[PDB]
């Protein structure tokens, strides 16, 4: 199977045998050896490269991204990023002019992602930055040399490759792949591949059997329904992110720190979802808002509450060749509030991840749904504390007195990230962060000024 | 170390096929390859260059012009250039035109080819006559030296000789080809090649890429032979690869199929030689007055110092009262000249041996008593000079000629040749006896000087390095020697590197036999620095005075204890000694003045003789060399395997140089010789069948490395005796001139048969 | 088409593409890049490698040798002359002893070709090394080496070798051949090789349409005839003279001087006739012996005197599909003697090639076969003289008289090997030289000893 | 020059990718590549 | 040359002590046939030596 | 122009050069001596919430 793209500006035209293999790999072994490898995990940037379709223009991890996923695309690497008359790009000069490299390792990576930032004019540049690490400079440098880029006008050469297009399965309809995976239910589904790439680089699992479904247009879409938002699967976090900045600001603001950037401009929710982990940190989020997710097998399709899809670590309410379709989301939900609990703010895994969205019949609670990931095989309610909490009054201090059933809803366990006692007590904590958020007193550290 | 008869430092490596060279090293998948495309015309303009069916030959990459020449466009070792790719017109049937890169040494051959090519020819020049009535030349118009008054010494003169002899040139054929590799390296290159001049392939280089010089850097580890081919022409290959490095981004190394390489490099300069000689009623010359027109070639390369030195050495081995050379360097249409073991001397002394060799005949006399007595005099008021006007303060061949006369058993076999003749009429043994004065140094005075930089590792052993390159003529192990003795250690405990402009600097070419004289002091230096390094410490340590501390055979010793050179070493890394120098030399006592011919341009002269017997058929003219004698002096040797050697192989190049060694032009100026088939170099069976050689063994009157003296020129001078003895069996078939000519090729003898038979 | 043979020590499998490749390339490409090469053209020796079958074992050129040539035989570079346990061979202490090298280039060369004669204990140097030619050291010092390593014992390493095998068309048998060449008249039939690889090294020339004929054990035989002798076309030049050392002295001191012990261990007479060049040597000196030659074609087989073979320069009485099958020359010739002249003894063309064939009727001239290769655009030989010659007495002048007339017989070339005048000249050369030798005068240059 | 603030050495370089580390060196084809297989254990004896 | 700036520091002290422009000194790869016997580049001493 | 010319005067125009810290001389065992030339400072103020 043959696939095209543009390269740097070039046209280009592979054959396909190994559809696993890694556009960092093709990119070395092509010889373009700019793209650094420094984890092979997606956590250091140090791959990162630019690529470009209909949708715009993003920087992506080359070490989660297979070939079969840039056909048709617009991809530049930190070799393409100067123009072809040699004249360096903004952010280039300014990499220079600030001191933004020492060791120099890192920074093929931050250019790539500086320049994808300034090819959008975006300036949110520690999240654009969080997921290239650098250990030499300290970071200030580069801040300084992003911000003194932006007054620049953009790169022209780089927006010519607006023009473009203009073995291995790739459906382009929810059609097809239905259609498909029924047939191949042993298939291997990669949407964004942000998690079964780890398969393969680190297991060095060998997968046959699998199927591409970012190019289904259909199985991507937000489309307002009567009554909520339905989100396809394939639609991306980043993009999950932007639209509910509006409507849930509360899911925007957690899919803030939902691994980095580039992970989140191709990383689906769909998957976020079908990998099914208990730290993922979707799930939580979404079943406390309460949101409802739709399966499909061939032209079946079922519909449970969210929380529901998942029965134990490591299994899922799933059917021989059905497929994660879409999730649906109420239109609003005030009371939603998200809590991401690690050792370190920035693209990390939860220790705990806590939501909780109470309704309120003025000083009385009506409602409550409350969500946990890292705390058990599985996301889940705290149905113990949900429960005793209904009908008492909103205060600090009931809330206080209703902790241990905490302790009777989960048993956490230890690990690398935190203790147990750690994640139980946590736990606890986010409940009494919420009455005090709620009733206005100042309790994130990350809002705090100097 | 110095002194002993120990073994090249590659011999293994030769002998098993491990030792590399240039095309041997491992590169990359993506190096490119390269190939000239040449014109076909002896001098023309060129019209059309339609190269379209290049680059649509399979595998190739990028095809290349004088325009897409990014800076310069020059190789050529002097000032005034020579184009790498052709500016318009061609000056020789050869003269690259276009390059191209294609994924394989084939593939970029096969495309050279397919060039569609209109050109506007014009009248050529091919021939010395033809020059000089054109007065087509270089240094606008001839040299002319003069030392006393000729004419009036030749006017009033008991005996005298006039002759015109033609001298043709010789293609080196080194067994390894032309070749270089350039490796694109961040901002710069990194040139591997077979040259005998990295610095200069440096410079080439990057004026050819625009770059200061501290971006080049030219490694080069060993050649599979040299001499002199590859002192300037391995530019063209180094910028051409260099050039279609940095345009395609990739390695691209060239190396030419013997064929190119043959039409393409230059070979030694052929010349003609008029000569008109005189002397004394007892022998003694008179007066010598010579002209020498000398072939060159469409551009300089180095005609200049070659043809300064041969009038250099135009007085042979003979003090002449009154001598004068009149030297036009005529430019032609054909392959242009160059460097090759001789630099013109061989040149000039043949003319100066040819004369005296017609005088004699001349005046019934014989030719050995008549040479040995005009040698310049022995050493130990007033010494004699040259006509240039050195002082010859250390000639000893009288004594030299003598004893090989001796040991040759020369009258006896004389005797016994002109006995075998008088009973043969098919066959005619000849024999000749003819000697060698070479003078050592660069004729362009600055270019002697050598550095070399030294490196001791804390476990004692040590990694040399220096501005030579090895050819295969044993330099490196006189380095290391050299270097072993001074330290006081094992040979064994030093391992030569490669040479690399970026460890030594500015270094001229390995040439002009001076590579070990000069070298050799470098490292000297350097050792010398360090060894004064350790004696301080160890002094210091063991209270007491360096001078007395003592490094022999690897052990130190100092105040009655003893302890291994490595564990002087290991102490003095401790104590913080620097382990590390350069060293550098510059030959003392040179000035002369190449305009006015007067000055001392060399320090010492090297000399040797050697008795040549050889036997030709009448009727056909063919022959051979039956036996040979040798003895050379090669000063106090720094290793005489290594220069018994140099003897050798030089006396049978030389050789081979007049007997079947042949270039032929055809009428419209191509290269008819062109490839081993038709250019014949001595064939193993060629060699002498009894080769007799042994060396002068006495210390060097001036102050060189261990006074030894220099031995890669001198003695390929001694060929001439094998031409002369050809000629001694011509003259033994009719009483007249045979007027043998050089090469001496069959053909060419059996004319000279038939002349001295006077049988037209 | 795949072929084995042993490399080395090893077996080894080939699939060959292109049957035209030369075996020094193939080496140089496996990175095998201890044979070297210095011209491609035959004449330096410095690609000289071993091989081995059942007829034993010789030294002969990379450079001109295919590929497919080698199936089933034994092949040994410089690589592997030593022991696999790293003992040298005596041949190469010998010259590290003796300072055989000084260059190196030219080594392996050496190496491979002494080696290869100690094998078989051959010692005739001179001619055994011919073909190896070595710019830097003169000689001696390499024959030093030669002498010093004989009194050795060979290498057992090496002789294990015997042991081994116990598109492009490849024919074992006579029959075979025919029937093919007849089908394809235009095909390019190799024997040895030794021309026809400089169509493809220096002209650049492509060749389809291949066979090989050095697989036909039944084209290269020497079979005693009631009439003479029968030599087969692939017949090699080496074999040859072996055969002739007895009944054809001349014709093997001629063959002495054909090329060098590495070509001539390959070179084939069919070849040298089928070339056809004017100054192949084999012609004249068959043609002065008067032998015959025999074409075939399918089942055909006209049979012609030989000097009746060639027309015109470049042109040959032979049929689409005809070919070379043998020569046939008598029992006995002591008349024969045979003149090569060229600019050097050794490994070179020739300039003139004198062959002489003279019968007696005491004292007087009963027959004169008299030829000559590079006096004419084809060997031939001289009527006018030849006639002239007839019942005239044997003495000198009589000859001394019939010169003029080789003028008419030829008229000869000019060229870089030597003047029309002289080759002319030579021609006549030849004859004083043949009555002074029959007459017992000493006339060679190469029996001279010092 | 000393007590400029210039630019690191290889900062161009550095910046647009051209700077070469030990894995960006090309190298022949044939080249091998190689790993360790590492003990699973804190401290024990290798028994087969 | 880990990152942290001692080629230049290197280069500029080269440029002073020479009289010239620091673009007239390039820096080369280290490499023990150059200068031997040298110590690991550490305890913050790569420039001061 | 002096470099050019130099070289054409014969002079050698590479050089190594080599340093050594002064002072030094401390022993571990005892815990007494100079083992540092010198000493670096500095200051910092933090803060976080
Ligand atoms: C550097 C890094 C940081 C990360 N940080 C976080 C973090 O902050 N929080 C977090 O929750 N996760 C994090 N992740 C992983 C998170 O799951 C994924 O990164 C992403 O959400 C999964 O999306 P995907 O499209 O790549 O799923 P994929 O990797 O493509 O695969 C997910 C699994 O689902 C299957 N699958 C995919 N689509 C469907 C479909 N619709 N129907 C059925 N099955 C399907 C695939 O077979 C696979 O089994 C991180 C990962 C990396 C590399
Ligand atoms: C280094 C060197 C030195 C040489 N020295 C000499 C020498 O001194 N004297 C001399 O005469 N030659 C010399 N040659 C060339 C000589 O003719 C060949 O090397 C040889 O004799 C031909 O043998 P071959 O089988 O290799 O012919 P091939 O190369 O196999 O070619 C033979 C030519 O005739 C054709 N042919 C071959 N066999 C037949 C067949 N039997 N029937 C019909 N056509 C056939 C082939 O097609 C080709 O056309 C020399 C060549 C080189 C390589
Ligand atoms: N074996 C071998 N010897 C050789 C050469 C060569 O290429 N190969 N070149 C010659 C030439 S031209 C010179 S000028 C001297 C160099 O010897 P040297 O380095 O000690 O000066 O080598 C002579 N001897
Ligand atoms: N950017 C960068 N800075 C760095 C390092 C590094 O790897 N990268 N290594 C540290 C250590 S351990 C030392 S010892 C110093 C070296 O400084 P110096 O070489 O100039 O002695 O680098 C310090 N600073
Ligand atoms: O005087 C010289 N003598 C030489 N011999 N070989 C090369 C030489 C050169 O450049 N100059
Ligand atoms: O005293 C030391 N301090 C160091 N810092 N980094 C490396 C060091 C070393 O070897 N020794
Ligand atoms: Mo000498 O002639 S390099
Ligand atoms: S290599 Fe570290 S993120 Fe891809
Ligand atoms: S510059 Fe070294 S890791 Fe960022
Ligand atoms: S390369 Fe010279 S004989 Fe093969
Ligand atoms: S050593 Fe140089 S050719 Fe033989
Ligand atoms: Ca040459």
């Amino acid at each position: 199977m043959e696939i095209a793209f543009l390269l740097n500006g070039e046209t280009r035209r592979v054959r396909i045998e190994d559809p696993t293999q890694s556009l960092l790999e093709l990119l070395r072994a092509e010889g373009l050896t700019g793209t650094k490898e420094g984890c092979n995990e997606g956590d250091c940037g140090a791959c990162t490269v630019m690529i470009r379709d209909a949708a715009g223009s993003r920087a992506v991890n080359a070490c989660l991204m297979m070939l079969p996923q840039i056909a048709g695309k617009a991809l530049r690497t930190i070799e393409g990023i100067a123009a072809p008359d040699g004249r360096l790009h903004p952010v280039q000069q300014a990499m220079i002019d600030h001191h933004g490299s020492q060791c120099g390792f890192c920074t093929p990576g931050f250019i790539v992602s500086m320049a994808a930032a300034h090819d959008r004019d975006r300036k949110d540049y520690d999240d654009l930055l969080a997921g290239n690490l650098c250990r030499c400079t300290g970071y200030a440098p580069i801040l300084r040399a992003a911000e003194a880029a932006a007054g620049e006008p953009p790169a022209d050469w780089l927006q010519a490759d607006a023009a473009f297009t203009l073995p291995a399965f790739l459906p382009e309809t929810s059609d097809a792949l239905a259609d498909w995976y029924l047939a191949h239910p042993e298939a291997t589904l990669i949407a964004g591949g942000t998690d079964v790439s780890l398969w393969v680089t680190k297991a060095l699992r060998d997968l046959p059997e699998v199927a591409f479904l970012s190019h289904c247009k259909d199985l991507a879409q937000i489309r307002e329904t009567p009554d909520g938002y339905g989100i396809g699967a394939g639609v991306t976090i980043a993009a999950l992110r932007a639209f509910a900045e509006g409507p849930h600001p509360a899911l925007a603001g957690l899919l803030r720190r939902f691994a980095s950037e580039q992970v989140r401009q191709v990383a689906t929710i769909g998957g976020n979802i079908a990998n099914g982990s208990p730290i993922g940190d979707g799930p939580p989020a979404l079943i406390a808002m309460g949101a409802s997710l739709t399966l499909r097998r061939g032209q079946e399709r079922r519909r449970m509450p969210l929380e529901d899809f998942f029965l134990e670590y490591r299994k899922q309410d799933r059917r021989p060749g059905e497929f994660v379709e879409s999730v649906t989301l109420p239109k609003s939900a005030p009371g939603l509030r998200c809590y991401k609990l690690s050792k370190r703010f920035d693209q990390d895994i939860s220790a705990v991840c806590g939501c909780l969205n109470l309704t309120l019949k003025g000083s009385k609670i009506e409602t409550a749904r409350i969500a946990f990931g890292g705390m058990a095989g599985v996301p889940k309610r705290a149905a113990a504390f949900e429960a005793a909490l209904i009908g008492q009054d909103f205060r600090e201090d009931t809330i206080a007195a209703a902790l241990p059933l905490l302790a009777q809803d989960f048993t956490p366990l230890s690990d690398m990230r935190a203790s147990a006692a750690y994640r139980m007590n946590a736990a606890q904590a986010m409940a009494l962060r919420y009455v005090r958020e709620l009733s206005g007193e100042a309790v994130a550290v990350l809002e705090v000024m100097p | 170390s110095v002194g002993k008869p120990l073994p090249h430092d590659s011999a293994r490596a030769h002998v098993t096929g491990q030792a590399r060279y240039l095309d041997d090293l491992p590169c990359p998948a993506n190096t490119l390859h390269l190939a000239f495309g040449l014109s076909t015309e002896a001098s023309a303009a060129i019209t059309g260059l339609d190269l379209e069916p290049v680059r649509e030959s399979p595998g190739v990459i990028a095809v290349f012009t004088a325009a897409d020449l990014p800076h310069d466009n020059d190789a050529s070792p002097a000032p005034s250039p020579e184009p790498v790719l052709a500016t318009g017109e061609v000056h020789f049937v050869g003269q690259p035109i276009f390059l191209v890169a294609a994924t394989s040494h084939r593939a970029a051959r096969i495309a050279a080819r397919k060039a569609r090519i209109t050109y506007a020819p014009r009248p050529a020049i091919l021939t010395l006559d033809q020059a000089l009535a054109a007065d087509s030349r270089f240094e606008g118009g001839p040299v002319i030296w003069a030392r006393g008054d000729v004419e009036t010494a030749l006017a009033g003169a008991a005996h005298l000789a006039e002759g015109c002899f033609e001298i043709g040139g010789q293609e080196h054929f080194y067994l390894e080809g032309q070749a270089a590799l350039a490796l694109p390296a961040e901002g710069g290159v990194v040139i591997h090649c077979s040259s005998q001049h990295p610095s200069e392939i440096q410079h080439k280089v990057a004026h050819a890429l625009g770059l200061a010089f501290h971006d080049v850097r030219v490694e080069m580890r060993r050649m599979g032979g040299g001499f002199g081919g590859k002192e300037s022409q391995g530019n063209h290959l180094a910028i051409a690869c260099a050039v279609a490095a940095r345009a395609t981004g990739r390695p691209c190394k060239m190396r030419y199929d013997r064929d190119d390489d043959m039409v393409i490099t230059g070979k030694r300069h052929d010349f003609r030689i008029r000569y008109r000689i005189g002397a004394d009623a007892s022998g003694k010359l008179l007066g010598a007055d010579f002209v020498h027109l000398a072939r060159c070639g469409w551009s300089a390369d180095l005609s200049l110092p070659v043809c300064d030195r041969a009038m250099l050495h135009a007085d042979g081995s003979y003090f002449v009262p009154a001598l004068r050379i009149e030297s036009h360097r005529l430019r032609t249409n054909t392959q242009s000249n160059t460097a090759f073991r001789g630099f013109g001397g061989p040149q000039g002394a043949l003319g100066m041996e040819r004369a005296i060799e017609h005088l004699a005949r001349g005046m019934g006399r014989d030719p050995a008593e008549l040479r040995a007595l005009n040698f310049y005099d022995p050493p130990e008021k007033k010494t004699q000079t040259t006509h240039y006007g050195q002082e010859v303060a250390d000639c000893v061949l009288g004594e030299l000629v003598t004893r090989l006369q001796k040991s040759a058993n020369f009258t006896t076999r004389r005797a016994e040749i002109a006995a075998w003749n008088s009973t043969n009429r098919t066959l005619a043994r000849g024999i000749a006896l003819s000697p060698v004065k070479f003078g050592i140094s660069f004729t362009l005075t600055h270019l002697n000087q050598a550095g070399a930089l030294v490196q001791i590792y804390t476990d004692g052993s040590v990694a040399l390095n220096h501005g030579g390159t090895e050819m295969g003529q044993g330099l490196h192990a006189k380095m290391v020697q050299v270097a072993a003795a001074v330290l006081g250690i094992d040979p064994v405990q030093v391992r030569i590197t490669a040479t690399d402009t970026s460890k030594v600097p500015n270094t001229s070419a390995t040439a002009a036999s001076s590579g070990a004289d000069m070298n050799g002091m470098a490292v000297k230096d350097a050792c010398e620095t360090l060894r004064g390094r350790l004696a301080g410490f160890v002094a210091a340590r063991e209270g007491c005075a360096a001078r007395d501390v003592i490094f022999d055979a690897g052990q130190v010793q100092a105040s009655g204890k003893s302890w291994r050179f490595a564990e002087i070493v290991a102490a003095a890394y401790m104590a913080r000694i620097s382990l590390s120098a350069t060293g550098f030399y510059a030959t003392p006592k040179l000035s002369w003045d190449r305009l006015r011919g007067q000055g001392r341009p060399f320090l010492y002269f090297a000399y040797g003789a050697a008795i040549t017997e050889v036997v030709i058929d009448r009727l056909t003219g063919e022959n051979r060399i039956l036996r040979t004698d040798i003895l050379h002096d090669a000063g106090a040797s720094l290793n005489p395997a290594l220069d018994i050697g140099q003897i050798e192989g030089a006396y049978v190049q030389g050789a081979g140089w007049l007997t079947t060694e042949e270039l032929v032009w055809d009428h419209c100026g191509r290269l008819m010789t062109h490839a081993p088939s038709t250019y014949k170099i001595p064939a193993f069976s060629d060699r002498p069948r009894i080769f007799n050689v042994a060396l002068w063994d006495q210390p060097n009157r001036e102050e060189t490395i261990f006074r030894s003296k220099a031995v890669g020129e001198p003695p390929f001078l001694l060929g001439i005796s094998a031409f002369l003895a050809l000629h001694d069996a011509c003259a033994a078939c009719g009483p007249h001139w045979p007027d043998l000519q050089a090469p001496a090729t069959p053909e060419a003898v059996l004319a000279a048969v038939r002349r001295a038979e006077g049988r037209a």
